RNA sequence: GUCCCUACUGAUGAACUCGUCGCAAUGGUAAUUCAGCUUAGUACGAGAGGAACCGCUGAUUCAGAUAAUUGGUUUUUG
RNA sequence: GGGAAGUCGGCUCCGUAACUUGGUACGGACAGGGGAAUCUGCGAGAUUCCCACUGUCCCUAUCUACUAUCUAGCGAAACCACAGCCAAGGGAACGGGCUUGGCAAAAUCAGCGGGGAAAGAA
RNA sequence: GGAAGUCGGAAUCCGCUAAGGACUGUGUAACAACUCACCUGCCGAAUGUACUAGCCCUGAAAAUGGAUGGCGCUCAAGCGU
């Protein structure tokens, strides 16, 4: 049954920064933590953890949050965005507060990210005593009770969980002053949305709010807008801005010879070693792709090919996920392949060589794909393949870019780094890869299913892709019409074109043939196929500079735990069940002082927290079963101890 | 071509749909959790079950994280529910547990860890080259 | 001589077969196709035995023996078991065993001089398979696959195995054994040597599936066919094997 | 086989012995088949048989008057393809960004005074479902008609307009409603019924005035039944 | 694989009449004027859509089953164009594609119409309008039906060439004997005629040289043109001869027994050599029995030799009608084209970093024989019974008689009862087919 | 803001002395799909591939029974 | 209690030595329990399996309530124009008695799933 | 490329005539070959083209088993006088 069940796990990363449109005797700026003046405990919980230098994120961000705005933050993962927005909570928060009542929440999508964000509480907090509390499903719910009895001031939640326990709760939210939603972007791609908009309504007007993610998709926008007083929404630096020391290429190749494009790249281009490598690698290669399905079947063909391959889509086991990410970055593998959101999720080193197998929908998402490299000064390498499907997307991201676009050699020595060049690979040695493609495919039965699933998925992706615009689309078909579509690229050399503009010229007098007449007409149907062919034969600066003006710029239902729909507000009673188990009295009202007997009775085990708790006493003992002495002693034990 | 196999007598089914087994090879996965069966017989209100040597879809819910991607095809191989072999002798082994195996008829894996059915092996050549143990 | 056959519609001959240089085991099913080929190709040089062993067909999987001896499970029943000994020779032993791993033809290897086990064997078995069978007993796995039997074809000319086995460990088993060992594939890609083909000293039968290189590679190593010769693969059929098998 | 395989067999093995006869025999009893097709099969399958039979015998008369004629013997598309051309030409190649939006419906327009108004009146709301012109997209009416409500799926922009003198029918834009002869709330509205002068504009056609101007807008008489046919239809007064 | 799984392309009529049929047929078609006016409305926009999803299906069909030109071989492309007129087939598709977006518009205008109708008079004129619109524009996508219909014919019939393998590409001029050695090597059905232009298309053959498969492609012929002026066949033999990687058998008849002159053969050569760049190049010689090459003047001779003299193109002779040298040429031609593969592809392998592949391994690994160190061998007990024998053939009058005799004359495969106790060796031959006790 | 007659389904039945053995008007009506073996790697096919009739053996669903065996059920309250 | 369904579920601290009250190196400890089994001679005994959350569903278990054929005796009420077998037809979306047909055989018992109940119209 | 009446464009004449189209189909790679149009001999007396008027078949039908009232009726027990 689950062959596409619900949806291809990568649906799509759509993103729009248009959301942008929300708007000595005196040591000089030294862009400190001590300089921004937080406490001193804080300092020192600074000064053990190490980092020594504020992070962008952290420089741009938390001056803003200690002025107290609302903030929306753009950054790749690994930048610093969990620290930066909880340097804030210890930083505001400064003390545990006697009266009951939460101050902080924070909103994440998933267990592992309330984890780290859990981990970067703590040894932030070394030294305060403000108490965290982590709620994810799972978790002993009763446990939950007692935590929440427990009173913390900092509760990191997964939104679902938190809806069940304020519901079955009817938590008075207003002592709480500060929001944050983590990777609000996978949050609304998760699906709860409806879910963060009834908890913002019942969150107070009076808060302060920080959204961070890696994009801004339109629904995000959407709730910023909606949701936030004022929002400064704040960049990582220049993503937008591709890095001149990034050069870029362009290989026109067809659907039947993208796999032996990509050998040939990785072959013969990126001089790629086999086997197990003896901090990445020096050619550190990423792979971009459309489908989980594409994924599977380009890793899988990589590894028989014999490359150092690692893999990461999106719907991926976590374990898996961080073996892989860590074989990466440890150098143990070359080739990384993901889609879109397992790269956006995953915290990518520096790249030497970043390959596109299917062509973005997107001129924005090539920009982030490209921005992964190419960092810090160092030179990159962007390799593409181009379909005629996919060239208008090509041109559109030629107007995005500014760039001047050459076809195969128009120019003897195009700028890799200043203009968009495309061209075809040699064709002696493609279809020498193609060949290898084909028989390894008609060998391997594994992997001819895997090129028929990625095949079937590729059709869905093209009839489920955001099309291109109409100029974009004639510009495709008057290039494909020009002589340069199939030309040899730029960078296989001058002599590689002297014997191609040899032999071609002939070859293009072949391809350009208009036969006279069909087979058909070497009838009715040939009477037909003649007046058809008869009826489709062919038909016979003055501007100031200065103020010219432009025509271009310059009962509700939710998902619970069960997976079942169920009504938004629905008190099953098990907390009135729960102080009837435990005997408690009255909770204490917002406010009120906190009861240590409620906190030692509930207040947390002795450290690490082992899932397996089972206790059932053993069967009773046979005089007929051999070990009858020592399991009437165990079953005498057990009654003992109730 | 469907998986049906020919051939086959009657055996009492042990493993209906929507089912856990466990994995007998050493193809990395742990168990899979049968969700259909090949030649089954729509009736209503009646879930589809197989007997060891049937051919079965399953989802590895713990195993290899290669293996839990996608809807593998499976033969399984000893059912815990006693079945009725044609000499008269009822007979039922301690779990229930299948192998990986492609559409053809070709395991995954290299070993099979336990027993094997009697009737899976003789109506799976390839099973039958990769067990040690066959009552 | 090299035969391609199936058994009913299957390429896996080892399965259903058991060839030595005294008898053939041939399971008992339906037509008389299988048992016809392999007596066209032995016409009554040497007997031919419809057998059953537990009520099942893979007789081929399931029995191990050369021209000295034969060795089925403890699941074999009596009378399976005089239907064989009325069959066979008084020069051939034959013996139930009491082995765990009753995949005889998967745990056993065995030429006439010498037999390669699955190391988990039990002492006594290693005693009996020495002794009926008359041959040196060694524990080993083949390309790290336990299932001698299922992965690697013996005959006292030579020795094809499983076709990911490292040189290092094909050059120690050639020592070990004494006669040639080649790394190849049955059956257009199938690493089942043993369930895939019956081999003996004069004949193989492989499936309908095999392609030409390979049962030129099977003829050249059992030297089955004029002159033959494992050496030829290395000096005459290179080009067929790096152009098919790259 | 990978040619004309059927063709070589003929060459080289020939028909089957007995085709030859057995079409020969068929074709002779085709006439008794007709007759009993005629005259036994049923039910709308003998309505398109017959229908059938009567094109072929008009199509063999005509045959045969036009054989016995010829052996006793011993533009509207050009215009309308000139238009569309012309269209063609400048709808891709003068075509420039311009700020392209529209308002919203009488329907979304509704549904918003009606949240803003509780209190429904029983039948306030009348759909007008008979198809109209309009014009412009975000228009404020009077309160004297503000609670007519005109739909998206019965509006219509252009019309299919026939010339006769120069005798050819072209897709032209409707400018606006001048007379319906049923009601003067009709032609308020815009309503297109049958026999119903609309403006229409005949730029395309290219028409000389008398003093040598081109008409830019001409009377035309919608003909049809736009309620029950998916189209307007109009025949131009000149 | 080929292109016989395109489903057949019905004309402009059978489609009206299909897709009307279907829409009458699979619904329920009688509705009354005392019904609801929600359920005539549901009635009749059931009706539309359902006509509009059978013609969407059945064009979305026609669209992806036709092979798309952009993403086959160069080799497939140029054929297709040369077959079809490329640039009309893509018309007749887009004219397609084209009415089943306007199908579609007209179902959706419909059935907001549908919406807002009011009587069953009005509902069934609108469905009657919708209806009529769709065939209209089917009757319009009249011809394009008939040319994609010939088109899915001639493609289905068309040959499975893999341009990527062990290929001999025979070309030449007509009446020079390509056919008849196509025949002589391979089983493929070539038409041999004595007139000229007998191969109006590409043929192809099969071979097995040293356990090795081997296309063989017979070009129909070419003569001494500039290439602009080249009908669609000789288009067909300079595509094959452009696009496919092989070896080249040029043919000539040093006779003039084929009609053409051998100065303007060995002109052809010479024009059509920059197709044949780098493809190796054997020149035949054929009709020798005729008139052999000694038996030739010399300045022809020299001509001939100084067209040897340059890269590496080889002379051979051969005669296809006493069939003297065709074995040899074939061989020879074969073995070179798998010596120059087998280098290829060893040079592809080591690669300039020095690291050997993982196949280059495996293939070294599966070529390795491994010997006993000692060198020492071991006894083989083959009886003497076995070179006594007699090779078993199903053709020899008294062969042996063979248990598949047996039971074929004894019933059949599943009626005849096997004697499990015939082959039972015992002391007295009396005691087969006794009961031997087992309980007692 | 409005437990009775009858149909159907089964079970008895007075008078024709009780009984045994029958006939059959009329009414009901039942089987269904798939697979495997052989034919056969055959016909056909350049190749890739690749049937069918007779003959044989099983399985799905449906229907009617049955309890040797094998589970389950226990007021045998053994 | 069991089965099923969905999941993102299964698999650092103490003492010691120098340094500015806190950090730095050294030494030691840390990073389970329960139940069920199998194998060698209770044995450092060795090996195998199961431990989750849920506003979801089902089954088992407990409790509550109504649940009952005949015989002897005793013994109502509701409801009741008269009736009760079908199909077609009987202009007024009307049939139960009429036309013309199917048919149709005393007296009963039990079960019961059909009929003997319904509109009013903007 | 080949196109001989018969893959295609346009003209479509004359002789011999009893009559025979610069051709109505089958066919060839192109021919060849057969056939039709037309003509003659044998045969021998009425035919054949389009319409009109009766009766009859079709000219559309769903869903409990039923209806020229029922049986049944065929040189009527149907239709016209
Ligand atoms: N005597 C003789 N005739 C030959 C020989 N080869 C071909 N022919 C003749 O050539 C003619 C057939 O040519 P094909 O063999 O079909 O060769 P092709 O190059 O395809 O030529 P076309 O038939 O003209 O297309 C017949 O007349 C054959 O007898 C040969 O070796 N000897």
């Amino acid at each position: 049954m689950p062959k596409r069940a619900v949806s291809p796990a990568p649906s799509e990363n759509e993103v729009d920064i248009a959301g942008s449109l929300f708007a000595g005797k005196t040591v000089k700026k030294g862009g400190g933590f001590q300089a921004m003046g937080l406490d001193a405990n804080l300092l020192r919980a600074i000064a053990r953890k190490g980092f020594s230098v504020p992070t962008p994120i952290q420089r741009k961000t938390i001056p803003l949050i200690l002025e107290r705005r609302d903030v929306v933050g753009m950054a790749r993962t690994g930048s610093g965005k969990t620290a930066a927005f909880v340097i804030p909570m210890i930083e505001r928060l400064k003390a545990h507060s006697a009266r009951f009542g939460a101050r902080a929440l924070v909103l994440s999508p998933s267990r592992e990210l309330a984890l780290q964000t859990l981990k970067v509480v703590k040894e932030l907090g070394k030294g305060t005593d403000l108490k965290t509390v982590l709620l994810v499903g799972g978790d002993s719910l009763e446990e939950q009770f007692g935590l929440m009895a427990t009173n913390p001031d900092i509760i990191i939640a997964t939104p679902g969980r938190f809806l069940h326990l304020k519901v079955e709760m009817s938590l008075d939210l207003s002592s709480i002053k500060y929001v944050v939603f983590d990777e609000a972007d996978r949050l609304f791609e998760m699906g709860f949305a409806a879910q963060l908009t009834e908890i913002l309504h019942a969150l107070p007007p009076s808060r302060q709010t920080l959204l961070f993610s890696a994009t801004l998709p339109s629904s995000l926008v959407e709730f910023t807008r909606a949701g936030l007083q004022d929002p400064v929404l704040v960049r990582l630096d220049a993503e937008t801005k591709v890095s001149p020391d990034l050069e870029s290429a362009f290989f026109s190749v067809k659907s039947g010879e993208k796999e032996g494009a990509l050998l040939h790249i990785l072959y013969d281009i990126i001089k790629m070693p086999l086997g197990d490598p003896p901090k990445p690698t020096e050619h550190s290669t990423i792979i971009f792709t459309a489908t989980k399905h594409h994924v599977e079947y380009i890793s899988n063909l990589l590894r028989l090919a014999g490359f150092s391959v690692s893999y990461v889509y999106g719907s991926l086991d976590q374990t898996a996920r961080k073996i892989q990410v860590d074989n990466f970055r440890r150098g143990r593998t070359n080739i990384l392949v993901v889609t879109d959101v397992a790269a956006r999720g995953i915290d990518i080193p520096v790249l030497a060589n970043v390959i596109n197998y299917d062509f973005p929908p997107q001129p924005k998402i090539f920009v982030h794909r490209v921005g992964r490299t190419a960092r810090a000064g160092q030179r990159g390498w962007a390799y593409a393949l181009v379909r005629e499907s996919d060239l208008p997307y090509l041109l559109d991201l030629q107007l995005f870019l500014g760039r001047r676009l050459v076809l195969g050699r128009e120019e003897k020595d195009p700028s890799f780094a200043r203009d968009i060049v495309v061209g075809s690979l040699k064709r002696v040695e493609l279809e020498n890869n193609v060949e290898w493609v084909n028989k390894v495919l008609h060998e391997n039965e594994d992997i001819g299913a895997l090129k028929r699933v990625t095949a079937k998925a590729e059709k869905l992706y093209m009839k489920t892709r955001n099309p291109a615009s109409s100029q974009s689309a004639k510009r495709a078909r008057e290039v494909i019409v020009s002589k340069g579509w199939g030309q040899l690229h730029a960078i296989f050399g001058e002599e590689a074109a002297n014997e191609e503009q040899v032999r071609d010229n002939l070859l293009s007098k072949i391809t350009g043939y208009k036969p006279q007449e069909t087979i058909f007409e070497i009838n009715k149907a040939a009477e037909a196929v003649r007046s058809f062919r008869q009826r489709i034969g062919p038909r016979k600066s003055f501007a100031d500079p200065e103020v010219y003006m432009s025509y271009t710029p310059r009962v509700k239902m939710i998902r619970g735990e069960s997976g079942v729909k169920i009504a938004a507000s629905f008190k099953s009673g098990r907390f009135e069940k729960w102080r009837q188990q435990h005997r408690l009295g009255r909770l204490p009202q917002v406010g009120e002082m906190e009861k240590a007997n409620l906190v030692r009775n509930f207040s947390l085990p002795s450290g690490p927290r082992f899932k397996h708790k089972q206790m059932k006493a053993p069967k009773e003992a046979d005089k007929w079963r051999d070990d009858y002495e020592v399991r009437k002693k165990r079953v005498a034990e057990a009654k003992e101890k109730r | 071509k469907r998986g049906a196999p020919g051939g086959k007598l009657k055996m009492t089914l042990g493993l209906p749909v929507g089912a856990i087994m466990n994995c007998a090879d050493n193809s990395g996965a742990r168990n899979l959790y049968i969700i259909a069966v090949k030649g089954a017989g729509a009736r209503l209100n009646r879930l589809p079950a197989g007997g060891v040597g049937d051919m079965v879809m399953a989802t590895v819910k713990k195993g290899k994280p290669e293996l839990r991607k996608k809807v593998h095809p499976a033969v399984i191989v000893r059912q815990a529910k006693p079945w009725k072999r044609f000499d008269g002798v009822f007979l039922y082994f301690e779990d229930n547990a299948g192998v990986i195996v492609n559409p053809k008829g070709e395991m995954k894996g290299s070993a099979i860890t336990g027993p094997v059915g009697k009737e899976a092996a003789e109506l799976w050549p390839r099973i039958a080259s990769n067990a040690g143990v066959v009552m | 001589m090299a035969v391609r056959a199936q058994f009913e519609n299957s390429n896996e001959v080892g399965v259903f077969a058991t060839l030595t240089n005294s008898y053939c085991l041939v399971a008992l099913g339906a037509s008389e196709n299988f048992y016809s080929v392999f007596e066209a190709e032995l016409q009554d040089v040497i007997p031919i035995c419809r057998t059953t062993i537990a009520g099942t067909r893979i007789i081929g999987r399931l029995t191990a023996g050369n021209r000295k001896g034969l060795l089925v499970p403890t699941t074999t029943t009596d009378q399976e078991l005089q239907h064989l000994r009325n069959s066979l020779p008084d020069d051939i032993r034959i013996q139930r065993i009491e082995e765990r791993l009753s995949a005889l033809g998967n745990v056993i290897v065995c030429n006439d001089h010498t037999a390669l086990i699955h190391p988990d064997l039990e002492r006594e078995t290693e005693e009996i398979i020495a002794d009926v069978l008359g041959v040196e007993v060694f524990r080993q796995t083949i390309a790290d696959h336990v299932l001698v039997g299922s992965y690697m074809a013996l005959s006292n000319q030579g020795g094809l195995v499983h076709p990911k086995t490292s040189i290092q460990d094909q050059d120690e088993l050639s020592s070990l054994l004494g006669v040639p060992l080649v790394a190849g594939s049955v059956n257009r890609g199938s690493n089942v040597i043993g369930g895939g083909m019956v081999v003996n000293d004069w004949l193989a039968v492989t499936g309908l599936d095999t392609t030409a290189p390979e049962l030129s590679v099977i003829e050249s190593v059992f030297r089955l066919g004029e002159g033959a010769g494992p050496g030829a693969i290395n000096t005459s059929m290179k080009n067929t094997i790096v152009e098919s098998f790259y | 086989p990978q040619n004309e395989y059927i063709e070589r067999h003929r060459k080289l093995h020939g028909r089957r012995l007995d085709a030859e006869e057995r079409a020969r025999k068929k074709a002779a009893r085709e006439g008794h088949k007709n007759s009993e097709n005629a005259q036994n099969l049923r039910g709308l399958r003998a309505k398109l048989y017959a229908k059938q039979r009567h094109a072929q015998k008009i199509q063999m008369r005509k045959a045969i008057k036009q054989h016995e004629e010829r052996n006793v013997k011993g533009t509207a598309k050009a215009l309308s393809s000139q238009i569309k051309n012309k269209r063609a030409e400048k709808a891709a190649r003068f075509s420039v960004p311009i700020p392209k939006v529209r308002g919203i419906s009488e329907e979304e327009m509704f549904k918003v005074v009606k949240t803003g108004k509780k209190t429904h009146k029983k039948g306030w709301k009348r759909i007008v479902t008979k198809p109209t012109f309009v014009g412009p997209d975000f228009t404020r009416r009077p309160v004297k008609y503000e609670r007519f409500i005109r739909p998206m799926g019965l509006r219509y922009k252009k019309a299919n307009v026939t010339h006769p003198t120069l005798n050819v029918t072209v897709q032209l834009p409707i400018l606006s409603v001048k007379k319906n002869p049923s009601n003067p709330l009709y032609t308020q509205l815009g309503v297109l019924t049958k026999g119903t002068i609309i403006e229409v504009n005949v730029s395309d056609l290219g028409i000389v005035t008398a003093s040598g101007k081109i008409a830019w807008g001409r009377y035309a008489q919608i003909t049809n039944n736009p309620e029950n046919d998916g189209c307007v239809n109009a025949v131009l007064l000149v | 694989t080929g292109w016989k799984d395109i489903p057949p392309v019905p004309t402009a009529q059978e489609f009206i009449d299909i897709v009307l049929s279907r829409t009458q047929r699979r619904l329920p078609t009688q509705i009354r004027p005392g019904f609801k006016i929600s359920r005539i409305r549901a009635f009749y926009t059931r009706k539309v859509k359902f006509t509009q999803e059978t013609c969407s299906e059945k064009f979305g069909a026609i669209i992806s089953s036709f092979p798309v030109l952009s993403d086959q071989h160069p080799f497939h492309r140029d054929l297709m164009n040369i077959l079809y007129d490329a640039d009309h087939f893509k018309v007749a598709l887009g004219q397609i594609s084209t009415a089943k977006n306007l199908i579609e518009t007209i179902s959706r205008d419909y059935v907001r119409l549908l919406k807002y109708a009011q009587s069953l008079y009005q509902c069934k004129q609108l469905k009657r309008a919708a209806l009529g619109r769709m065939a209209t524009l089917i009757k319009r996508l009249k011809d394009p039906l008939i040319y994609l219909d010939q088109v899915r014919q001639h493609l289905a019939r068309l040959p499975d060439i893999n341009p990527t393998t062990r290929t001999l590409l025979v070309a030449g001029f007509p009446n020079v004997g390509k056919s008849s050695f196509v025949r002589s090597v391979t089983r493929a059905d070539t038409p041999v005629e004595p007139y000229a232009f007998t191969t109006k298309s590409l043929f192809v053959g099969h071979l097995d040289y040293k356990y090795l498969r081997y296309q063989v492609i017979d070009t129909p012929g070419i003569l001494d043109h500039p290439l602009e002026e080249m009908n669609t066949i000789e288009m067909q033999s300079v595509t094959a001869l452009a696009h496919l990687r092989a070896a080249v058998l040029y043919f000539m008849d040093i006779s003039e027994q084929c009609g053409f002159s051998l100065k303007a053969q060995i002109n052809l050569f010479k024009s059509i050599k920059p197709l044949f760049a780098n493809k190796m190049v054997f020149i035949v010689l054929n009709k020798m029995d005729i008139k052999k090459f000694e038996e030739l003047d010399p300045e022809m001779q020299q001509e001939i030799n100084d067209l040897t003299k340059s890269g590496e193109v080889e002379i051979l002779r051969a005669s296809c009608a006493t069939q003297e040298g065709v074995q040899e040429v074939k061989n020879h031609v074969c073995e070179r084209l798998l010596v120059e593969r087998v280098s290829q592809k060893l040079k592809a392998g080591t690669h300039s970093n020095g690291n050997i592949g993982t196949r280059l391994q495996e293939v070294m690994a599966r070529i390795h024989v491994a010997t006993p160190m000692d060198g020492t061998t071991r006894e083989t007990f083959i009886p003497e019974a076995v070179k006594n024998l007699k090779k078993y053939d199903k053709n020899d009058p008294n062969r042996r008689v063979l248990a598949r005799d047996i039971e074929e004359a004894n019933g059949g495969a599943g009626v005849f009862n096997v004697d499990l106790r015939k082959d039972w060796i015992l002391e007295n031959p009396e005691w087969k087919y006794d009961k031997i006790p087992e309980i007692f």
